[PDB]
């Protein structure tokens, strides 16, 4: 039914597309480092791997979420740049 | 020379191995005569021997020890003026106390502590003497001969250079104490004016007469007037410079102000934490201009890094719930920092009032540079209260009452207050079932259930049968961060019987549809009301047990819907403010104002039960509870059928010709009371207690009361009748509850009124 | 007393902790790593096996106790070692065979020779056990460091019948037992240095600062019992006392020219009130200092006088 | 108050009143010798007697505060594994402060740093000392503590659960998996976990979590 009211949520990191543009394949987990920073989420097994998730959502407004999964190599280099929005 | 073993002798105090330990050889080690003196001066280095003798019996190697200590007993005789209890504290901090090693050769060393301590007070003249005298083992008792100065501060003090301020004035500032202390206020108030080149220039401190008190002479240099030329802003400002030039602000020839400086340096950090950035760096370079005598003040800013928050801890909540505390936060776990969100969490959390304290504390993750984790300090203040009054009946049969709210129950936050009173005839209850939060968002759940089971038995029959009960379901609605809402419904059923015959009841009566005799007893009446309960309200206090600033605003409806047997709406208005005035919040002025106000909707009156009351700690003080307001005005009554001779007679045949007035207060449909508390820090521990010096004052009446047709008696439905008083009220917090203790006269009373100064509750 | 006993061994509370659930570990699924463990909190067993729950006793250890200034408690195994730096041995043996002698416990066998001796079972009455003790004991002394050793070792200890074989008791009545003895050679010191004293002079001093007292015959402890009698005939009603202060209080008043002369000293000449004293100790003898009811050490005047009169005091 | 004598009798005083089970009383008779005789020839067994009373009379503060010293002062005492053994006790039983324990509402979601403590005290007793003969016990106490620590990761988690932030949840769950992996409240926290996946559309990382789930199920 109707929405009165609810504080809102926040997340970590707030991606811009131009800090998305500054980083290119086959870079080492402290280049990634340097400019998109500690992930919150690293895959406890599959691999090496970065969780960037920019999830902000204001009060009863939805939840708006993008995603950024990045695999690395076994030698310490990244493989795989997946970004999504919403879906 | 090999040593074979070793011995020691004269341990007592110290353990064997504690002094092997201590010691730089031991067995088998090749020792000549160098290393004998070393390890002699280490054994001398434990500071527990007054003697240390080493020497060997051809190769077994003998320590023969002498031990110093042991204090047992500091004793003091011939102090006054300084007490033992910080004697002993100020000895502590000097090394030596009760329970240590004495040093024989820091002897004199003590005692010439001792008569420097004494300066600070105003004594100059006194010699100290000290006392040592052993015990049965190697311990030492130590009294100390005391020989204090005469009192003499003594006068005056003088200050050279003011010409902008008048000494007077300057001196009434200091008292409202130590030298530096005023100093610092002195130099604080001249800087807080706008003078900045202002030094201290020479602090002369001349000697009187009797050489125990001490002349104060003080020489400055005050600047000229000072003036800012601008604020300029440079470094990193990571992209966010238009709110940092509008927190510069500067009003047009705004003088120098070294706090607004500082308070400007942690406007700027704060906005910065609040986009993330936990660690700024902002540092002031004020260069000063001496021919016009302005000065520009460069601020160079390094933003740094901004996003942090890991982890939330919450550490001290003992009996509280984490979840209670956790839901209060603004700030995310995994979130920006976001100060605003985090000092918010303190600020609910302190709203909550289940706190002495709450603190936060943002410290770093190590290895991590975007890391950091927030954890909120907390000391528990417990909830609620166990409290009666009971005794004394013996004429009736038993004086039996209870009561207890708990505000949060064994840390759960369903918040109850249940509380009940059986007596001998009368019968009452109430339940008060409420959690805060039903939903995630801050739903607050209610159900009051209140009974009562009024047989008011005399006569047991014909004597005011006043049955009642009724529950109140209730539901908040938080809209925002300091206002929320409610919806709500309250049943109540009422069983009243043989009504003693009175205008106003009457009159409520007549319109009602009943018509009772206006001189029997035993009229009944049954009622059943279904009404919806909606309120409203704001708080944005800072502290939730003793607010030292801010405003709570609790307002509560009542509206009868369709199907009642009664017919009204019901208006209730709870305003509390509270005011600071000095710094350390320790002076407050409080502005209360409680209001209510209802009336019949479908050409019928309020219900008499619904009145309001006014007289007690919890309305007006300095009056008996609910006297203030409309008083009964009694028919010419006949019996209750019980009619013993001399006892309880208001308007009883048995002498009364015409209608009669009483004490009895009924209350009106009507109501309007203010307060004006001035608290103050109680001597004086430095927040366990807080008192006020209020002034109270109020008024009820009842607005359908007919002035035209009763002339001969006073008007009941005028309001210029306002009851007031003023005193003290000491609010101390019991381990067994909150305790309130009013001592107040009522200088404007009304006829009709019952007094009560001095007041005592919960 | 009707206490029922049992309850001051066991540890506060339930014992519910004991029945929590047996940590398993989840096996990890078809080529997944699961970060085992990183941080503390992993768990060693050792199988004890250990008393668990109320069973286990919580009472204090025992500690065997040196009575005597500057001597040594050891322990280890089922022996208590008392050390203590004397001249001679084989004086000290029968002192320890005059305490037991005087506690009448059994002696199975004997030897003045080897200085050791083996007792017969030795009942123990703790109220904080239920189930009393039976100690055989061997008790010997052997000087080792020139000092003598008083040694206790637990032969055999029994519980209401069943001979018991756990540690801490062991220990606690190891220790019982040799406490008994310290305690014992404690009474004969004391007993022997207050006999001495009563069975058996006053003299004025210097006291290292220049002020002057009166160092009077006694060891602290004797001095101290023996001072507020002694000062009825000074004429001064004891106040305050605290030995572990050495402070008396007094509220003086003279005697009669009638009342001075029985004593056999002159009046010394100081005015009425409340005065105060600091006791001191000496290894054989004891200080004593007075002070004006307002607060001053009297001069070497006064102090020499009071000399007679306190030695007249002290004339039995 | 106390008389005033000498140690001698008023040790065994306490010694009786220990025995008797009277503890205000035995710990009034010990704090007064411990101040008055600092540094008496038994001056160790008190401190040890007064940790038993004060740890039997509920004085907690003054209990923890007693043993601190005993430790600071002596750190080789032959029965230090008794002074061990209470450190871990008193933060333990500190930890199940309220009165809720007669209402039986469960714990863990109160700050269990006093479990935390106890666990560090135990931990540094049984691996310290491993024959001790509080060691087993100690052990058992152990495992409880663990599910306690684990427990209170369960509830902050599932707290984060219910309020959408799901970052927080899988942090915590990873937490409780690095630190807790073999509780029974881990094993129950897994499905909170492979939810927050699936509710920030990373199936994968949730389908992973349902493989783990899917391998100890019962």
């Amino acid at each position: 039914e109707r929405v009165v009211y609810r504080p809102d949520i926040n997340q970590g990191n707030y991606l811009t597309a131009n800090d998305v543009s500054k980083i290119r394949v086959g870079m080492t987990q402290q280049q990634v480092a340097y400019a998109l920073g500690t992930p919150l989420m690293s895959d406890p097994f599959g691999t090496n791997t970065w969780f960037y998730v920019f999830r902000q959502q204001p009060g009863h407004e939805g939840v708006t979420q993008q995603t950024l999964t990045l695999t690395f190599n076994s030698s310490g280099v990244l493989t795989n740049i997946d970004n999504k929005p919403a879906l | 020379f090999v040593v074979k073993d070793i011995h020691f002798e004269g341990l007592q105090r110290v353990a064997v191995g504690a002094a092997l330990l201590s010691m730089p050889v031991r067995t088998g080690d090749t020792v000549n005569d160098e290393d004998i003196s070393n390890t002699i001066r280490a054994l001398f280095a434990t500071g527990n021997f007054e003697d240390v003798r080493v020497l060997r019996d051809g190769d077994t190697l003998l320590v023969q020890v002498k031990e110093r200590p042991t204090i047992a007993s500091i004793t003091f005789s011939g102090n006054k003026s300084v007490k033992d209890d910080m004697l002993k504290q100020n000895l502590e901090a000097s090394g030596v106390r009760v329970g240590e090693s004495l040093d024989r050769t820091t002897i004199a060393d003590i005692e010439k502590g001792l008569e420097d301590f004494y300066y600070s007070v105003g004594k100059y003249s006194a010699s100290v003497k000290a006392v040592v005298t052993p015990l049965p083992r190697n311990r030492v008792d130590l009294k100390l001969v005391f020989q204090e100065g005469v009192s003499a501060e003594i006068q005056q003090i003088n200050i050279v250079g003011n010409h902008a301020f008048t000494t007077d004035e300057l001196i009434s500032h200091f008292q409202l104490q130590k030298l530096a202390g005023d100093l610092e206020t002195l130099r604080s108030y001249y800087l807080d004016r706008g003078y900045a080149r202002f030094n201290i220039d020479s602090t002369q401190v001349s000697l009187t007469p009797d050489k125990k008190g001490i002349y104060v002479t003080v020489n400055i240099t005050e600047g000229d007037q000072y003036k800012l030329s601008g604020v300029e802003v440079s470094g990193n400002l990571a992209g966010h410079s238009a709110e940092i030039e509008q927190l510069t602000k500067i009003e047009p020839g705004e003088l120098y102000n070294g706090t607004k400086v500082t308070k400007m340096e942690d406007d700027i950090k704060k906005l910065l934490g609040r986009y993330g950035y936990a660690y700024p760096r902002v540092q002031s370079m004020p260069e000063i201009n001496d021919a016009d005598k302005t000065v520009k003040l460069r601020v160079n800013v390094d933003a740094g890094n901004r996003f942090y928050v890991r982890k939330i801890r919450f550490e001290g909540n003992d009996t509280s719930k984490d979840a209670v505390l956790r839901r209060e936060m603004r700030q995310m776990e995994g979130a920006w920092l976001g100060s605003d969100l985090v000092d918010q969490g303190k600020e609910r959390l302190n709203r909550l009032g289940f706190f002495e304290t709450v603190d936060t504390d943002t410290q770093r993750v190590p290895g991590s540079p975007d890391q950091v984790d927030v954890v909120y300090k907390v000391k528990e203040r417990n909830t609620g209260s166990f409290n009666f009054g009971i005794g004394y009946g013996t004429e009736s049969g038993v004086s039996f009452q209870a009561g207890v709210q708990q505000d949060n129950w064994l840390g759960t936050g369903y918040a109850v207050g249940i509380n009940g009173t059986k007596n001998d005839y009368q019968t009452y209850a109430e339940l008060s079932v409420t959690n805060p939060y039903f939903t995630v968002d801050g739903v607050s759940l209610g159900g009051r259930l209140f009974y009562n089971d009024f047989q008011a038995d005399d006569a047991d029959l014909s004597d005011y049968t006043n049955k009642s009960y009724g529950t109140d379901v209730t539901l908040g609605f938080p809209i925002n961060e300091y206002n929320s809402l409610r919806a709500g419904l309250g049943y109540v059923h009422n069983s009243l019987s043989n009504m003693q015959p009175q205008v106003a009841m009457w009159r409520y009566l007549y319109s009602m549809g009943e018509h009772p005799s206006t001189s029997d007893q035993d009229n009944s009446f049954k009622t059943d009301d279904f009404t919806f309960n909606y309120g409203w309200t704001y708080n944005k206090l800072d502290r939730g047990y003793f607010p030292t600033d801010g405003s709570r605003v609790n307002l509560t409806g009542k509206v009868t819907i369709p199907g009642s047997d009664n017919e009204y709406y019901k208006v209730t208005l709870d305003t509390a403010t509270y005011v600071p005035i000095d710094d350390d919040h320790k002076w407050v002025v409080l502005g209360r104002t409680r209001w209510g106000y209802g009336d019949g909707l479908g050409g019928k009156e309020m219900p008499f039960y619904e009145n309001f009351y006014a007289g007690g700690s919890s309305t007006v003080r300095g009056f008996q509870s609910n006297t203030i307001g409309p008083k009964a005005v009694y028919f010419p009554h006949q019996a209750s059928n019980y009619d013993p001779d001399y006892d309880y007679e208001c308007a009883t045949q048995d002498g009364a010709k015409d209608l009669c007035k009483s004490d009895d207060a009924v209350g009106g449909n009507a109501m309007a009371v203010a307060s004006l508390e001035f608290i103050t820090p109680t001597p004086f521990i430095s927040n366990s207690v807080r008192t006020s010096f209020f002034w109270d004052m109020g008024t009820v009446w009842d607005t359908n009361w007919d002035s035209s047709q009763y002339s001969g008696y006073p008007d009941y439905s005028d309001p210029s009748n306002i009851r007031m008083s003023a005193g003290i009220a000491l609010q101390w917090m019991s381990p067994l509850g909150p305790l309130v203790f009013s001592y107040a006269q009522p200088f404007k009373k009304y006829d009709g009124d019952k007094a009560e100064q001095f007041q005592f509750n919960i | 007393c009707s206490s029922d006993s049992r309850y001051k061994r066991q540890v506060s509370g339930d014992e519910a902790y004991l029945e929590a659930a047996p940590l398993a570990e989840l096996h990890a699924p078809a080529g997944m790593i699961l970060p085992v463990t990183s941080g503390d909190y992993a768990i060693p067993v050792t199988n004890g096996s250990g008393a668990v729950g109320k069973a286990l006793d919580i009472r204090p250890p025992a500690q065997p106790l040196a009575l005597v200034s500057g001597a040594r408690t050891q322990f280890t195994g089922d022996t208590a070692s008392l050390l203590v730096e004397n001249g001679r041995g084989n004086t000290l043996w029968p002192q320890v065979v005059s305490v037991l002698q005087a506690k009448n416990y059994t002696i199975t066998q004997r030897d003045d020779a080897g200085q050791t001796l083996t007792t017969d079972w030795v009942q123990w009455n703790r109220l904080d056990e239920d189930e009393q003790y039976r100690g055989r004991y061997q008790i010997s002394v052997k000087p080792q460091g020139y000092q003598q050793a008083v040694t206790v070792k637990l032969l055999n200890l029994e519980q209401a019948g069943k001979p018991v074989a756990d540690a801490a008791s062991m220990q606690r009545y190891s220790t019982e037992m040799m406490n008994v003895i310290s305690a014992g050679l404690d009474k004969s010191a004391t007993d022997a240095a207050n006999a001495a004293q009563n069975r058996a002079d006053v003299q004025s001093a210097a006291d290292d600062t220049g002020l002057p007292m009166l160092v009077v015959r006694g060891p602290f402890n004797v001095v101290w019992q023996r001072l507020p009698a002694a000062l009825e005939k000074v004429g001064m009603k004891v106040t305050d006392s605290t030995r572990s202060q050495g402070n008396m209080a007094v509220t003086y008043k003279p005697l009669s020219d009638s009342d001075w002369q029985e004593l056999g000293a002159s009046d010394p000449g100081l005015a009425s009130g409340d005065y105060k004293l600091q006791v001191g100790d000496l290894d054989n003898r004891s200080s004593l200092q007075f002070i004006d009811p307002k607060g001053h050490t009297l001069t070497q005047s006064q102090n020499d006088a009071l000399v007679a009169v306190f030695q007249a005091a002290f004339s039995k | 108050e106390v008389p005033d004598n000498p140690p001698n009798e008023i040790y065994a005083t306490a010694q009786q009143k220990l025995q008797d089970g009277n503890w205000r009383q035995a710990i009034t008779q010990l704090e007064a010798l411990d101040n008055r005789y600092p540094f008496g020839p038994y001056s160790q067994q008190v401190q040890l007697d007064l940790i038993y009373a004060y740890y039997k009379n509920a004085d907690l503060p003054l209990a923890q505060a007693a043993i601190d010293r005993f430790i600071r002062l002596n750190p080789t005492h032959p029965n230090i594994d008794y002074v061990m053994y209470m450190r871990g006790l008193t933060n333990m039983a500190l930890d199940d402060s309220a009165l809720q324990g007669f209402f039986g509402v469960d714990r863990s979601d109160r700050d269990p740093q006093h479990a935390r403590a106890a666990f560090s005290d135990f931990s540094k007793l049984v691996r310290g000392y491993p024959n001790s003969q509080y060691t087993t016990d100690a052990t058992k106490r152990l495992v409880f503590l663990k599910d306690r620590l684990a427990k209170y990761e369960y509830s902050v988690a599932e707290y984060y659960t219910e309020r959408g932030a799901w970052v927080a949840v899988v942090n915590r769950v990873e937490g409780m998996l690095r630190d807790y992996p073999d509780t029974q409240a881990t094993r129950d926290a897994l499905p909170l976990m492979e939810n927050a996946y699936r509710q920030m559309q990373m199936n994968a990382q949730a389908e992973k979590v349902a493989k783990i789930i899917a391998a100890n199920s019962s």
